[PDB]
Protein backbone atom coordinates (compact mmCIF):
# COMPACT_ATOMS: atom_id res chain seq x y z
CA UNK A 1 0.00 0.00 0.00
CA UNK A 2 0.74 3.70 0.30
CA UNK A 3 2.87 3.27 3.44
CA UNK A 4 6.59 3.74 3.48
CA UNK A 5 8.33 0.78 5.02
CA UNK A 6 9.28 1.21 8.64
CA UNK A 7 12.65 -0.02 10.01
CA UNK A 8 11.95 -3.67 10.71
CA UNK A 9 13.33 -3.29 14.36
CA UNK A 10 9.72 -2.31 15.00
CA UNK A 11 8.40 -5.42 13.23
CA UNK B 1 2.34 18.11 35.54
CA UNK B 2 3.09 19.36 31.99
CA UNK B 3 0.09 17.67 30.24
CA UNK B 4 -1.68 19.64 27.50
CA UNK B 5 1.04 22.32 27.04
CA UNK B 6 2.47 21.90 23.59
CA UNK B 7 6.26 22.35 23.16
CA UNK B 8 5.87 24.34 19.93
CA UNK B 9 2.89 26.44 21.09
CA UNK B 10 1.97 27.07 24.78
CA UNK B 11 5.54 26.33 25.93
CA UNK B 12 6.87 29.16 23.71
CA UNK B 13 3.74 31.36 23.95
CA UNK B 14 2.88 30.89 20.28
CA UNK B 15 -0.73 30.35 19.21
CA UNK B 16 -1.84 28.04 16.43
CA UNK B 17 -3.96 29.40 13.55
CA UNK B 18 -7.43 28.34 14.84
CA UNK B 19 -7.24 28.05 18.63
CA UNK B 20 -8.79 31.55 18.93
CA UNK B 21 -11.94 30.09 17.22
CA UNK B 22 -12.31 27.70 20.19
CA UNK B 23 -11.66 30.48 22.74
CA UNK B 24 -14.32 32.68 21.07
CA UNK B 25 -16.86 29.81 21.46
CA UNK B 26 -16.17 29.61 25.25
CA UNK B 27 -18.61 32.16 26.50
CA UNK C 1 -11.38 14.22 8.49
CA UNK C 2 -13.86 15.83 6.07
CA UNK C 3 -13.66 19.57 5.36
CA UNK C 4 -10.77 20.16 7.73
CA UNK C 5 -7.34 21.60 7.06
CA UNK C 6 -3.68 20.42 7.33
CA UNK C 7 -2.36 20.43 10.94
CA UNK C 8 0.52 22.71 11.78
CA UNK C 9 3.80 21.05 12.87
CA UNK C 10 3.54 20.09 16.59
CA UNK C 11 -0.13 21.21 16.68
CA UNK C 12 -1.38 17.87 18.16
CA UNK C 13 1.67 16.28 19.85
CA UNK C 14 -0.54 13.74 21.67
CA UNK C 15 -1.82 12.40 18.32
CA UNK C 16 -1.18 8.69 17.91
CA UNK C 17 -1.51 6.55 14.78
CA UNK C 18 -2.54 2.93 15.31
CA UNK C 19 -0.78 1.12 12.50
CA UNK C 20 -1.69 -2.41 11.42
CA UNK C 21 0.98 -4.92 10.43
CA UNK C 22 0.35 -7.42 7.63
CA UNK C 23 -1.24 -5.57 5.87
CA UNK C 24 0.45 -2.22 6.47
CA UNK C 25 -2.48 0.21 6.84
CA UNK C 26 -4.08 2.86 9.09
CA UNK C 27 -6.04 1.13 11.87
CA UNK C 28 -7.40 4.10 13.83
CA UNK C 29 -6.37 7.18 15.72
CA UNK C 30 -5.47 7.31 19.40
CA UNK C 31 -3.92 9.72 21.89
CA UNK C 32 -0.95 9.86 24.24
CA UNK C 33 -1.98 10.39 27.89
CA UNK C 34 1.34 9.63 29.67
CA UNK C 35 4.69 8.18 28.69
CA UNK C 36 3.29 4.69 28.89
CA UNK C 37 -0.46 4.84 28.14
CA UNK C 38 -2.41 5.48 24.96
CA UNK C 39 -6.18 6.02 24.73
CA UNK C 40 -8.39 4.91 21.83
CA UNK C 41 -11.92 3.75 20.90
CA UNK C 42 -12.74 0.07 21.78
CA UNK C 43 -14.23 -0.54 18.31
CA UNK C 44 -10.81 0.16 16.83
CA UNK C 45 -9.64 -3.10 18.45
CA UNK C 46 -12.79 -5.16 18.96
CA UNK C 47 -15.87 -5.06 16.76
CA UNK C 48 -17.41 -8.47 15.93
CA UNK C 49 -19.89 -7.24 13.24
CA UNK C 50 -16.92 -6.28 11.09
CA UNK C 51 -14.70 -9.24 12.26
CA UNK C 52 -12.29 -6.85 13.98
CA UNK C 53 -10.36 -8.40 16.86
CA UNK C 54 -6.81 -7.13 17.11
CA UNK C 55 -4.41 -8.51 19.66
CA UNK C 56 -1.26 -6.74 21.07
CA UNK C 57 1.09 -8.11 18.39
CA UNK C 58 -1.12 -7.15 15.42
CA UNK C 59 -0.37 -3.44 15.67
CA UNK C 60 2.14 -0.69 16.42
CA UNK C 61 1.72 2.76 17.87
CA UNK C 62 3.32 5.64 15.90
CA UNK C 63 3.67 8.85 17.90
CA UNK C 64 4.90 12.30 16.76
CA UNK C 65 3.71 11.90 13.17
CA UNK C 66 2.57 14.45 10.63
CA UNK C 67 2.75 12.83 7.23
CA UNK C 68 0.26 9.94 6.89
CA UNK C 69 2.37 7.49 4.82
CA UNK C 70 6.04 8.54 5.37
CA UNK C 71 8.38 7.00 7.88
CA UNK C 72 9.28 10.23 9.69
CA UNK C 73 12.85 9.42 10.58
CA UNK C 74 14.21 11.28 13.68
CA UNK C 75 10.70 12.66 14.44
CA UNK C 76 8.24 9.82 14.91
CA UNK C 77 8.60 7.12 17.56
CA UNK C 78 7.22 3.64 17.02
CA UNK C 79 6.14 1.63 20.07
CA UNK C 80 5.04 -1.94 20.60
CA UNK C 81 2.03 -2.78 22.80
CA UNK C 82 2.37 -4.57 26.12
CA UNK C 83 -1.38 -4.94 26.81
CA UNK C 84 -4.78 -3.81 25.55
CA UNK C 85 -7.58 -3.05 28.05
CA UNK C 86 -11.12 -2.75 26.66
CA UNK C 87 -13.92 -1.30 28.87
CA UNK C 88 -15.76 -4.39 30.24
CA UNK C 89 -19.09 -2.71 29.57
CA UNK C 90 -18.27 -1.61 26.01
CA UNK C 91 -21.53 -2.10 24.06
CA UNK C 92 -20.57 -3.21 20.53
CA UNK C 93 -23.94 -4.99 20.08
CA UNK C 94 -26.11 -1.88 20.04
CA UNK C 95 -24.76 1.64 20.14
CA UNK C 96 -20.98 1.69 20.93
CA UNK C 97 -21.75 2.82 24.54
CA UNK C 98 -18.40 3.15 26.48
CA UNK C 99 -16.40 3.02 23.22
CA UNK C 100 -12.99 3.29 24.98
CA UNK C 101 -9.85 1.21 25.40
CA UNK C 102 -6.39 1.80 26.89
CA UNK C 103 -3.07 0.41 25.55
CA UNK C 104 0.05 0.14 27.71
CA UNK C 105 3.31 0.47 25.77
CA UNK C 106 6.19 -1.96 26.29
CA UNK C 107 8.56 0.98 27.03
CA UNK C 108 8.04 4.61 27.97
CA UNK C 109 8.18 7.00 25.03
CA UNK C 110 10.53 10.00 25.18
CA UNK C 111 8.71 13.37 24.97
CA UNK C 112 9.93 15.85 22.35
CA UNK C 113 8.74 18.88 20.37
CA UNK C 114 6.42 16.49 18.48
CA UNK C 115 5.47 14.07 21.27
CA UNK C 116 3.66 15.25 24.39
CA UNK C 117 0.68 14.06 26.47
CA UNK C 118 -2.78 15.64 26.55
CA UNK C 119 -4.62 16.22 29.87
CA UNK C 120 -7.72 14.30 30.96
CA UNK C 121 -10.65 16.33 32.34
CA UNK C 122 -11.80 16.28 35.89
CA UNK C 123 -15.46 16.83 36.89
CA UNK C 124 -15.06 20.68 36.96
CA UNK C 125 -13.37 20.67 33.47
CA UNK C 126 -16.32 18.76 32.03
CA UNK C 127 -18.93 20.93 33.73
CA UNK C 128 -17.35 24.13 32.42
CA UNK C 129 -16.33 23.07 28.85
CA UNK C 130 -18.79 20.36 27.76
CA UNK C 131 -21.54 22.73 26.75
CA UNK C 132 -23.62 23.16 23.59
CA UNK C 133 -22.00 25.70 21.26
CA UNK C 134 -18.52 25.35 22.81
CA UNK C 135 -16.11 24.04 20.12
CA UNK C 136 -13.45 21.32 20.34
CA UNK C 137 -10.94 20.04 17.85
CA UNK C 138 -10.80 16.66 16.14
CA UNK C 139 -7.66 15.41 14.36
CA UNK C 140 -6.73 12.32 12.33
CA UNK C 141 -5.48 10.69 9.11
CA UNK C 142 -8.87 9.23 8.14
CA UNK C 143 -10.65 9.65 4.82
CA UNK C 144 -11.27 13.14 3.37
CA UNK C 145 -14.69 12.11 1.99
CA UNK C 146 -17.32 9.55 2.85
CA UNK C 147 -17.07 8.06 -0.66
CA UNK C 148 -9.46 10.48 -0.89
CA UNK C 149 -6.72 10.10 1.78
CA UNK C 150 -4.72 13.03 3.20
CA UNK C 151 -1.00 13.61 2.84
CA UNK C 152 -0.72 15.04 6.38
CA UNK C 153 -2.61 15.06 9.72
CA UNK C 154 -5.98 16.89 9.33
CA UNK C 155 -7.68 19.15 11.88
CA UNK C 156 -11.30 20.42 12.19
CA UNK C 157 -12.93 22.51 14.94
CA UNK C 158 -16.56 21.55 15.69
CA UNK C 159 -19.23 22.79 18.12
CA UNK C 160 -20.77 20.49 20.79
CA UNK C 161 -24.47 19.97 20.05
CA UNK C 162 -27.47 20.03 22.45
CA UNK C 163 -28.39 16.49 23.62
CA UNK C 164 -32.00 16.57 22.24
CA UNK C 165 -30.70 17.59 18.76
CA UNK C 166 -28.09 14.77 18.93
CA UNK C 167 -30.87 12.30 19.89
CA UNK C 168 -33.27 13.55 17.19
CA UNK C 169 -30.59 13.12 14.47
CA UNK C 170 -30.36 9.28 14.73
CA UNK C 171 -32.39 6.14 15.42
CA UNK C 172 -29.50 4.85 17.60
CA UNK C 173 -29.97 5.06 21.46
CA UNK C 174 -27.54 7.78 22.66
CA UNK C 175 -26.33 7.39 26.26
CA UNK C 176 -24.95 9.80 28.91
CA UNK C 177 -21.49 8.34 28.03
CA UNK C 178 -21.71 10.00 24.58
CA UNK C 179 -21.90 13.53 23.26
CA UNK C 180 -22.25 14.75 19.68
CA UNK C 181 -20.64 17.58 17.75
CA UNK C 182 -20.79 19.22 14.35
CA UNK C 183 -22.47 22.10 12.51
CA UNK C 184 -26.24 22.20 11.83
CA UNK C 185 -27.40 22.54 8.17
CA UNK C 186 -28.22 26.22 8.57
CA UNK C 187 -24.94 27.10 10.31
CA UNK C 188 -23.29 26.88 6.86
CA UNK C 189 -19.92 25.52 8.04
CA UNK C 190 -19.04 21.85 7.60
CA UNK C 191 -16.63 19.22 8.96
CA UNK C 192 -16.61 15.80 10.50
CA UNK C 193 -14.47 12.83 11.29
CA UNK C 194 -14.53 9.97 8.80
CA UNK C 195 -13.29 6.35 8.35
CA UNK C 196 -9.85 6.00 10.00
CA UNK C 197 -10.35 8.84 12.54
CA UNK C 198 -12.15 6.76 15.22
CA UNK C 199 -10.16 6.49 18.43
CA UNK C 200 -8.58 9.91 17.92
CA UNK C 201 -9.06 12.78 20.32
CA UNK C 202 -11.72 15.55 20.59
CA UNK C 203 -9.76 18.27 22.50
CA UNK C 204 -10.63 21.62 24.07
CA UNK C 205 -8.27 24.35 25.39
CA UNK C 206 -9.38 25.43 28.84
CA UNK C 207 -9.54 29.26 28.98
CA UNK C 208 -8.93 29.00 32.79
CA UNK C 209 -5.56 27.30 32.75
CA UNK C 210 -4.65 27.39 29.03
CA UNK C 211 -4.15 23.62 28.83
CA UNK C 212 -5.52 21.15 26.32
CA UNK C 213 -7.91 18.47 27.58
CA UNK C 214 -9.20 15.44 25.80
CA UNK C 215 -12.97 15.68 26.31
CA UNK C 216 -13.99 13.04 23.73
CA UNK C 217 -12.88 10.09 21.67
CA UNK C 218 -13.91 9.94 18.03
CA UNK C 219 -16.53 7.13 18.01
CA UNK C 220 -19.08 6.97 15.16
CA UNK C 221 -21.24 8.85 12.64
CA UNK C 222 -23.94 7.97 10.15
CA UNK C 223 -21.66 8.36 7.12
CA UNK C 224 -19.39 11.43 7.26
CA UNK C 225 -20.23 15.15 7.15
CA UNK C 226 -23.84 14.52 6.16
CA UNK C 227 -26.36 17.33 6.59
CA UNK C 228 -28.44 16.84 9.75
CA UNK C 229 -26.09 14.13 11.12
CA UNK C 230 -23.44 14.63 13.82
CA UNK C 231 -20.41 12.74 15.07
CA UNK C 232 -20.67 10.89 18.36
CA UNK C 233 -17.88 10.98 20.84
CA UNK C 234 -17.06 9.00 23.91
CA UNK C 235 -17.42 11.30 26.99
CA UNK C 236 -13.97 10.89 28.53
CA UNK C 237 -14.82 12.41 31.91
CA UNK C 238 -17.75 9.99 32.46
CA UNK C 239 -15.26 7.12 31.83
CA UNK C 240 -12.43 8.53 33.95
CA UNK C 241 -13.12 6.35 37.04
CA UNK C 242 -12.47 3.34 34.71
CA UNK C 243 -9.31 4.98 33.22
CA UNK C 244 -7.81 5.68 36.66
CA UNK C 245 -8.77 2.21 37.92
CA UNK C 246 -6.93 0.59 34.98
CA UNK C 247 -3.79 2.74 35.22
CA UNK C 248 -3.69 2.40 39.03
CA UNK C 249 -3.99 -1.43 38.85
CA UNK C 250 -1.67 -2.13 35.95
C1 LIG D 1 -23.20 2.44 16.76
C2 LIG D 1 -23.26 1.81 15.36
C3 LIG D 1 -23.11 2.97 14.36
N1 LIG D 1 -23.33 2.56 12.95
C4 LIG D 1 -24.73 2.20 12.57
C5 LIG D 1 -25.68 3.42 12.68
C6 LIG D 1 -27.08 3.03 12.07
C7 LIG D 1 -27.10 3.82 10.75
O1 LIG D 1 -25.68 4.17 10.53
C8 LIG D 1 -25.24 4.60 11.81
C9 LIG D 1 -22.38 2.56 11.99
O2 LIG D 1 -22.57 2.28 10.80
C10 LIG D 1 -20.95 2.94 12.36
C11 LIG D 1 -20.18 2.06 13.14
C12 LIG D 1 -18.86 2.40 13.49
O3 LIG D 1 -17.99 1.64 14.27
C13 LIG D 1 -18.48 0.30 14.57
C14 LIG D 1 -18.36 3.61 13.01
O4 LIG D 1 -17.14 4.17 13.16
C15 LIG D 1 -17.14 5.33 12.51
N2 LIG D 1 -16.05 6.11 12.48
C16 LIG D 1 -16.01 7.19 11.50
C17 LIG D 1 -16.71 8.46 12.00
C18 LIG D 1 -17.45 9.19 11.05
C19 LIG D 1 -18.13 10.37 11.44
C20 LIG D 1 -18.10 10.80 12.75
C21 LIG D 1 -17.35 10.06 13.70
CL1 LIG D 1 -17.40 10.68 15.33
C22 LIG D 1 -16.69 8.86 13.36
N3 LIG D 1 -18.32 5.53 11.93
C23 LIG D 1 -19.10 4.47 12.20
C24 LIG D 1 -20.43 4.14 11.87
C1 LIG E 1 -11.16 -12.67 19.51
O1 LIG E 1 -11.14 -12.33 20.91
C2 LIG E 1 -12.28 -11.61 21.46
C3 LIG E 1 -12.14 -11.46 22.98
O2 LIG E 1 -13.10 -10.53 23.50
C4 LIG E 1 -13.61 -12.28 21.08
O3 LIG E 1 -14.72 -11.45 21.47
C5 LIG E 1 -13.65 -12.49 19.57
O4 LIG E 1 -14.92 -12.99 19.16
C6 LIG E 1 -12.48 -13.38 19.12
N1 LIG E 1 -12.58 -13.59 17.68
C7 LIG E 1 -12.44 -14.75 17.01
C8 LIG E 1 -12.59 -14.63 15.52
O5 LIG E 1 -12.21 -15.83 17.54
Amino acid sequence: GDFEEIPEEYL
Amino acid sequence: ADCGLRPLFEKKSLEDKTERELLESYI
Amino acid sequence: IVEGSDAEIGMSPWQVMLFRKSPQELLCGASLISDRWVLTAAHCLLYPPWDKNFTENDLLVRIGKHSRTRYERNIEKISMLEKIYIHPRYNWRENLDRDIALMKLKKPVAFSDYIHPVCLPDRETAASLLQAGYKGRVTGWGNLKETGQPSVLQVVNLPIVERPVCKDSTRIRITDNMFCAGYKPDEGKRGDACEGDSGGPFVMKSPFNNRWYQMGIVSWGEGCDRDGKYGFYTHVFRLKKWIQKVIDQF
